[PDB]
């Protein structure tokens, strides 16, 4: 049975400026199964009313889902994406990197 | 330039979990158009682009009633796969098909598409002459005979070649104000010393349409495909993509490296220097 | 629009 490790990327819709409206996104993508849950973290707590694209696949048939929810950055608050996969051992919580 | 319109269907079957589960989404080029959630509350065709919109009830009523065919098809495909491949009855399995066609900047054909997968992996595909399959085992070989003995080549060639291009050049037409721009990548560099040696240059595209792009780094004008890191072309949410391509490089020598953007919104090639 | 010749197709 064929199984794939998501690929995972967190970033914001437009380069962050604090007190600035955005948007919080953590793309998932080459996993397979489908069978996928992907929560966005505020300084460690799940954000409630994250919204995701509609499930779709490439070329090597691999998943692909985009999570987002829309926020305003600032100094002080930390943001990560995590995700629950079969493949994974346990969740993997990649952190928000402004600049990546 | 030249367009494709592209459907992508998922079955899941969850074994006790009741019913199996299907999604159909439909793109032209990047853009996504159409959804259908065998779990939704609607059980309707739903629209995800503006310009789908247009089309009246009847349009809706028909997508709606042969998405849902699909889905039943699938969901005794799943028992007859199961069946092939001798599977038990208790474990999640995936039929994934992905159908379409590409035309030129007129308007006219160019190619087709149909290709299926099981549980990940290819199982039976339309080969390039539209005119034969390509049977990836044992168990599709059955299936490949079938469709012989059915012409399905010949159906399938007559949808890609018929009301594939033609709704697709619809599409275009009552989306022309959308689906025919390009938005070429806004780019800008980081830079971050990694230590008293070395520094990171990231050099970034963002808010372009369509997705492909090429990001290349050189140094003295050369390739530069070491100590390099490019990350997967992502979606922005808005419609627009980003991608980045960095570069660990010496301290004192950030002037050698220079990225190279080459994007089809772009009148011409960028070149970036920090 | 989709194909409806596919729905035919049983595998």
């Amino acid at each position: 049975m064929i199984q794939r490790t998501p690929k995972i990327q967190v970033y914001s819709r437009h380069p962050a400026e604090n007190g600035k409206s955005n948007f919080l996104n953590c793309y998932v993508s080459g996993f397979h199964p489908s069978d996928i849950e992907v929560d966005l973290l505020k300084n460690g707590e799940r954000i409630e009313k994250v919204e995701h694209s509609d499930l779709s696949f490439s070329k090597d048939w691999s998943f692909y889902l985009l999570y987002y929810t829309e926020f305003t950055p600032t100094e002080k608050d930390e943001y990560a994406c995590r995700v629950n996969h079969v493949t994974l051992s346990q969740p993997k919580i990649v952190k928000w990197d402004r600049d990546m | 330039g030249s367009h494709s319109m592209r459907y992508f269907y998922t079955s899941v079957s969850r074994p006790g979990r009741g019913e199996p589960r299907f999604i159909a989404v439909g793109y032209v080029d990047d853009t996504q158009f159409v959804r259908f959630d065998s779990d939704a509350a609607s059980q309707r065709m739903e629209p995800r682009a503006p310009w789908i919109e247009q089309e009246g009830p009847e349009y809706w009523d028909q997508e709606t009633r042969n998405v849902k065919a699909q889905s039943q098809t699938d969901r005794v495909d799943l028992g007859t796969l199961r069946g092939y491949y001798n599977q038990s009855e208790d474990g999640s399995h995936t039929i994934q098909i992905m159908y379409g066609c590409d035309v030129g900047p007129d308007g006219r054909f160019l190619r087709g598409y149909r290709q299926d997968a099981y549980d990940g992996k290819d199982y039976i595909a339309l080969n390039e002459d539209l005119r034969s399959w390509t049977a990836a085992d044992m168990a599709a070989q059955i299936t490949k005979r079938k469709w012989e003995a059915a012409h399905a080549a010949e159906q399938q060639r007559a949808y890609l070649e018929g009301r594939c291009v033609e709704w697709l050049r619809r599409y275009l037409e009552n989306g022309k104000e959308t689906l025919q721009r390009t938005d070429p990548p806004k780019t800008h560099m980081t830079h971050h010393p990694i230590s008293d040696h070395e520094a990171t240059l990231r050099c970034w595209a963002l808010g372009f349409y369509p997705a492909e792009i090429t990001l290349t780094w050189q140094r003295d004008g050369e390739d530069q495909t070491q100590d390099t890191e490019l990350v997967e072309t992502r979606p922005a949410g808005d419609g627009t993509f980003q991608k980045w391509a960095a570069v660990v490089v010496p301290s004192g020598e950030e002037q050698r490296y220079t990225c190279h953007v080459q994007h089809e919104g772009l009148p011409k090639p960028l070149t970036l220097r920090w | 629009t989709i194909a409806m010749e596919l729905i035919r197709m049983i595998k």
